[PDB]
């Protein structure tokens, strides 16, 4: 099986490398993560929370992470250039809470004591693209407020806060709702807007959960009572639309078995999202993904990184 | 996983 032959038989094209972000495309970086290395990372189910994680498996430029003390059914894959993972000790030097291994208390945990007990190695610092040493997203301070699409109820644009800032990204939280709605952004995110956007647009603004007299929510009053400032309007940047076109081919991580990466096709497109189809499979498995998601790649990515590529289901 | 829903509690 080769891309060349397949693109020949299917009279098709891959999405050009130049349509992807550098981080989605890069193949020449070695994976320096090793089995059993320990580190800190975001829980994909609770994006505001940080946990101790151990390298459980490595495949090409990808690694499987395991939550120390918890069940192996929570393991997840990331790329070796993930910004969502950090070296041991990062939480304390940067103002982040670390959830201890299952069974520990928070001040019963130290890295030096834990590495002694486990006889494990911390993943070396030079492996991590994100250590809170890069330029911050200009204008986005912790505690500032903004309006944001609830991506889990995306008809709603809502009162939101910046709750975390790490290198070039920041964490959006929906005031008085739980953290499961939190998501990480940069200043060009198409899902976020300055305070006052909804009313300039003539769109309803969803106030904090159970806010008194929700219809008469007023930004100026809410800001004053919470002792908060709005993110300034100049900090918000326009992201240009992607240029992926229908039928272009690429490589995508399987959401149903994320250890796999499959031959894929652009099935449909929006300004900032693409609908993926896995060639050879039911359209029931098709799915929308943001164009900047870390789990889509140009053709050749698997080959060049040392990851198996799943070829289309044949007859 | 429940969507946002208008309720009266």
């Amino acid at each position: 099986w080769s891309w060349e032959s397949y693109l020949e038989e299917q009279k098709a094209i891959t999405a050009p490398v130049s349509l992807f972000q550098d981080s989605q495309a890069v193949t020449h970086n070695k994976n320096g993560f090793k089995l059993g290395m320990k580190l800190e990372g975001i829980d994909p189910q609770h994006p505001s929370m940080y946990f101790i994680l151990t390298v459980a498996e490595v495949c090409g430029y990808r690694l499987r992470l395991h939550f120390d003390g918890y069940s192996e059914c929570h393991d997840f894959w990331v790329n070796a250039n993930s910004p969502d993972i950090h070296p041991a000790g990062w939480f304390e030097k940067t103002g982040h809470k670390l959830q201890p291994p299952k069974g520990y208390k928070e001040e019963e945990f130290s890295w030096s004591q834990y590495l002694r007990s486990t006889r494990a190695q911390a993943a070396p610092k030079h492996l991590f693209v994100s250590q809170s040493h890069s330029p911050p997203p200009l204008g986005f301070q912790v505690g500032m407020k903004l309006e944001a699409v609830d991506r889990m109820n995306p008809s709603l644009v809502c009162v939101a806060s910046v709750t975390d800032v790490v290198d070039s990204r920041f964490l959006v939280h929906f005031d008085n709702w739980d953290d499961t709605y939190d998501y990480w952004c940069d200043p060009s995110s198409p899902y976020i807007h300055p305070v006052g956007w909804c009313q300039k647009q003539g769109k309803p603004l969803t106030p904090p959960q159970d806010y008194p007299d929700p219809d008469n929510f007023c930004w100026e009053k809410y800001l004053e009572e919470t002792g908060a400032s709005a993110v300034p309007t100049w900090a918000f940047k326009v992201r240009p639309p992607h240029s992926f076109l229908v039928n272009m081919k690429l490589e995508a991580v399987d959401r149903r078995n994320p250890a796999l990466i499959r031959v894929a096709s652009v099935e449909d497109v929006e300004d900032h999202r693409i609908k993926i189809h896995f060639d050879g499979w039911s359209h029931g498995y098709d799915f929308w993904i943001d164009a900047d998601h870390p789990d889509i790649h140009p053709a050749g990515w698997c080959s060049k990184t040392g990851h198996p590529l799943q070829p289309p289901l044949g007859p | 996983r429940h969507r946002k829903v208008l309720r009266d509690n």
